[PDB]
RNA sequence: ACGGGGAAUCAGGGUUCGAUUCCGGAGAGGGAGCCUGAGAAACGGCUACCACAUCCAAGGAAGGCAGCAGGCGCGCAAAUUACCCACUCCCGACCCGGGGAGGUAGUGACGAAAAAUAACAAUACAGGACUCUUUCGAGGCCCUGUAAUUGGAAUGAGUCCACUUUAAAUCCUUUAACGAGGAUCCAUUGGAGGGCAAGUCUGGUGCCAGCAGCCGCGGUAAUUCCAGCUCCAAUAGCGUAUAUUAAAGUUGCUGCAGUUAAAAAGCUCGUAGUUGGAUCUCUCUCGGCCGAAGCGUUUACUUUGAAAAAA
RNA sequence: CGCAAGACGGACCAGAGCGAAAGCAUUUGCCAAGAAUGUUUUCAUUAAUCAAGAACGAAAGUCGGAGGUUCGAAGACGAUCAGAUACCGUCGUAGUUCCGACCAUAAACGAUGCCGACCGGCGAUGCGGCGGCGUUAUUCCCAUGACCCGCCGGGCAGCUGGAAACCAAAGUCUUUGGGUUCCGGGGGGAGUAUGGUUGCAAAGCUGAAACUUAAAGGAAUUGACGGAAGGGCACCACC
């Protein structure tokens, strides 16, 4: 949970945007 | 969007009014969109007042008056300062200003 | 002009409530909405109410309980069979439970479920919950 | 453009077409 | 507002029938000039022989090559450009052999960075394209 | 609103409830139908004779004390216009723009006007050919209108 | 555009489709005219034209598959020149003859139904499971499987037997002989960034090749291309392309919207159209509760009653 | 100091009035019309909206006839700027004025069809009517006009459900149906082509398609910028 997170903020809306806000709860 | 809720004119209940000539550039402006101002100076300014009260012939004469209607477009009445853009709350105050 | 004067007294009782209102002048009164009216009041939706005599068209004075959520005409009055009635009260009432249909029928006006039990379809006049 | 100016532009191609059929 | 009479159907009627005149599908669908201008004439595939191949450049934002080739449809003999879809599968087509070809998945629009091309070619020399690329298959002798 | 007017006016009169005869009136019911018909030997519209009545003698509604509206009156003895008052004035004032607009032929507002009192004539000789009260064949024409009034 | 019965969603309302086996109609290459006959403007009848076309000794003669099969052609697009009157029925002078009507096999994914590709270890393990006395310790009391060391039992896919089946018959069904441990008797199709289920693992490529319905990936550390591994979705089925339905309350009757997003006619008269205020509770016959007989002012209505093919 | 022409109707002039809208401002007279109010008058459903048809319709423009005062499309010159043949200045022809005939279009706008109900409050204002203490004006017996305070009816406004801006209507809408007319269906192509019709002409009305595209657009937030305003600041700014 937390290692999404932090992959989530490091880029809110590059490449790893829209897989890590699915992955974060769904 | 609509800026003015009466269009920045004095125009209701008629279709059609007279346009005037702006007192700056003669631009044809409808006689209520148009701002004016009544000006009452003095024919003399308070600076050359004491020459010509000295220089009169008659004692207590009361210099007469100057008074002049200026009919202003929006721009030049922009230009010349006399009126200011004002907040989107400050616009609807329609009170003179207390001078 | 003033058209089905029963829309224009069922909109005046909706407003009146809307506002919370103890009694709503209706005017003209007429025989429908006498009757819409009194199978109202059968239901306990809308109390007593008293018809002041003018000698042209009378008006209503109705008396207000804050139990009608909506009062509404149906324009027109469409011709409903009673196979077609449970469509009806599918699209018009807000659950089986309570809500009702009037109909004008051959037996009278009154609401869906009497227009069942008496067998009878009939124009539909309109609606109240 | 300017649609008045884009109207105008229109109708002058319509007159010089009309102009060219006979 | 809409009429509410109980003898206003033929004004509903009319008025519907009017108004669905404005309606982009229904319009395509029933005036006829879409299926006039469609180069398969109304049907999902059609047999061509491939004209030339040819290499158009993708839209801005993404450049590439596609690999498209031009053929001629047996039926109508119109000319049209069919996207050879995946990659060395141009390599398995040759000039003037018979290709039938698909639409490109969007009813006659234009499909991705893809300028102008809403066909792709699905058999070639009457052997699919995808057996070609998977090795199921080859161009026959 | 008026039928032809942008403007929505309240004014007319209202009756009151009691439909009886005031206690003020000793006109009696044949007394106030002899001053009727005396008033429409004079020349007097139903609407002239009824302000008459209700001005000088003092009657609330004649159809209180005489029964019978004044028209109906009349009709019944036989004194009443050939064509209705109301149909009547309706003409006479589309005569008179008529008549304006000849030596006013730049007078685009009387043509206007006058539009709009035909329009009002034709429904209301339409209405009055529906009830029997004009016949089939009655035609309002600008060429025969004077004709009439 | 042959019409209908009817077919594809079920919220309700609806929107499309109906060449197609049932009922009507129409036609037999396009027109037309006829003979016979109860019945035809018949074409597996004729006559003559128009278009095609077959033999010829060149004098003439013979034609009509939108019957059944088969060819050619067209196209994205559709079956073998099979056996039979045994069933259903039809025709005939007939209990007996005939029927490409029709029946019965042949042709694979039109599609629909049911339904295999496996069910059970000593074994160490990551575990846990009723008061576990110990993190170093009963775990066929309960269950998943990394498995180059395993075992018996079951069975049909298949090939053959008995000719049940049927008008000889291949078909399911039945009985039997073989038929399984990489049960090699080996399940595929499409995907793995979001929508939308499932890897920012490895290698290659370096805005190229390509992917991508849409948004977007690719410009040497690509979750997206090309492959390997792994995984998920359906599963003997999955992808794709057009058409179409729901989604679409983006056609709105239910049920849309029109100040500024697309939109109210410049304005007002106006006929057709649509809509329209209150108001009405020995007339009549067999036996001192009966068929007849009704102009109650005709209706729209509601609710019964016959009539609305069968599938 | 006069004289002559045309044009125009300042100040009074207002979120005031009238008109269906376009539009309408010097006095007086004539002609015809109109709303609102008052009405214990009359008729007694005669009504609302409208395909077709019809009246009117700013400016510009067209065709005839008067007059060219001003302004002034076109045009001719005169001016820092890289370049006006643009903005600026001087002239200036059609037009601008009136009379007939056309034209029928405007951001013709309240970007809000018309008719009918219901739905808060307030203070004004225009017209009519009603009621009332008082102050003013026509001889000292009154109304009435001008004020003052209220009331009622109609009117242009003002103040204080929506995406929201905002709207007492753009409210009484998933609790969806008062009546009726016109009208919209992603953005372009395009109000284009063509056909019909109207017109002297300009052009008006009605009006596509192929094709192309994943946005265009609305309201509002935050920033950045503004040869936008207000207030401050700096010798890396000036004076």
């Amino acid at each position: 949970f937390s290692e999404w997170i932090d992959d989530l903020e490091a880029d809110p809306k590059g490449k790893f945007a829209q897989n890590l806000l699915k992955k974060l709860t769904g | 969007t609509k800026k003015r809720r009466n269009n920045g004119r004095a125009k209701k209940g008629r279709g059609h009014v007279q346009p005037i000539r702006c007192t700056n550039c003669a631009r044809c402006v409808p006689k209520d969109k148009a701002i004016k101002k009544f000006v009452i100076r003095n024919i003399v300014e308070a600076a050359a007042v004491r020459d010509i009260s000295e220089a009169s012939v008659f004692d207590a004469y009361v210099l007469p008056k100057l008074y002049v209607k200026l009919h202003y477009c929006v721009s030049c009445v922009i230009h010349s300062k006399v009126v200011r853009n004002r907040s989107r709350e400050a616009r609807k105050d329609r009170t003179p200003p207390p001078r | 002009v003033r058209m089905n004067v029963l829309a224009d007294a069922l909109k005046s009782i909706n407003n009146a409530e809307k506002r919370g209102k103890r009694q709503v002048l209706i005017r003209p009164c007429s025989k429908v909405i006498v009757r819409f009216l009194t199978v109202m009041m059968k239901h306990g939706y809308i109390g007593e109410f008293e018809i002041i005599d003018d000698h042209r068209a009378g008006k209503i004075v109705v008396n207000l309980t804050g139990r009608l959520n909506k009062c509404g005409v149906i324009s027109p009055r469409f011709d409903v069979q009673l196979k077609d009635l449970e469509k009806w009260q599918n699209n018009l009432l807000p659950s089986r439970q309570f809500g009702f249909i009037v109909l004008t029928t051959s037996a009278g006006i009154m609401d869906h479920e009497e227009a069942r039990r008496k067998h009878t379809g009939g124009k539909i006049l309109g609606f109240f919950f | 453009m300017r649609a008045k100016w884009r109207k105008k532009r229109m109708r002058r191609l319509k007159r010089k077409r009309r102009k060219m059929r006979q | 507002g809409k009429c509410r009479g109980l003898r206003t159907a033929r004004k509903l009627r009319s008025h519907r029938r009017d108004q669905k005149w404005h309606d982009k599908q229904y319009k395509k669908a029933h005036l006829g000039t879409a299926l006039k201008a469609n180069p398969f004439g109304g049907a999902s595939h059609a047999k061509g022989i491939v004209l030339e191949k040819v290499g158009v450049e993708a839209k801005q934002p993404n450049s590439a090559i596609r690999k498209c080739v031009r053929v001629q449809l047996i039926k109508n003999g119109k000319k049209i450009t069919a996207f050879v879809p995946n990659d060395g599968c141009l390599n398995f087509i040759e000039e003037n052999d018979e290709v039938l070809v698909a639409g490109f998945g969007r009813k006659g629009h234009a499909v991705g960075d893809i300028p102008g091309v809403r066909f792709k070619v699905v058999k070639v020399a009457n052997v699919s394209l995808l057996a070609l690329y998977k090795g199921k298959k080859e161009r026959p002798r | 609103g008026r039928m032809h007017a942008p403007g929505k006016g309240l004014s007319q009169s209202a009756l009151p409830y009691r439909r009886s005869v005031p206690t003020w009136l000793k006109l009696t019911s044949d007394d106030v139908k002899e001053q009727i018909y005396k008033l429409a030997k004079k020349g007097l519209t139903p609407s002239q004779i009824g302000v008459i009545l209700r001005d000088s003698h003092g009657v609330a509604q004649v159809r209180f004390v005489t029964g019978n509206k004044i028209l109906r009156i009349l009709k019944s003895k036989g004194l009443a216009p050939d064509l209705p008052e109301d149909l009547y004035h309706l003409i006479k004032k589309a005569v008179a723009v008529r008549k304006h607009l000849e030596r006013n032929r730049k007078d685009k507002d009387a043509k206007f006007r006058l539009i709009l009192i035909e329009s009002r004539i034709h429904r209301l000789a339409r209405y009055y050919k529906t009830k029997r009260v004009l016949p089939p064949n009655w035609k309002y024409e600008s060429s025969t209108a004077s004709a009439l009034v």
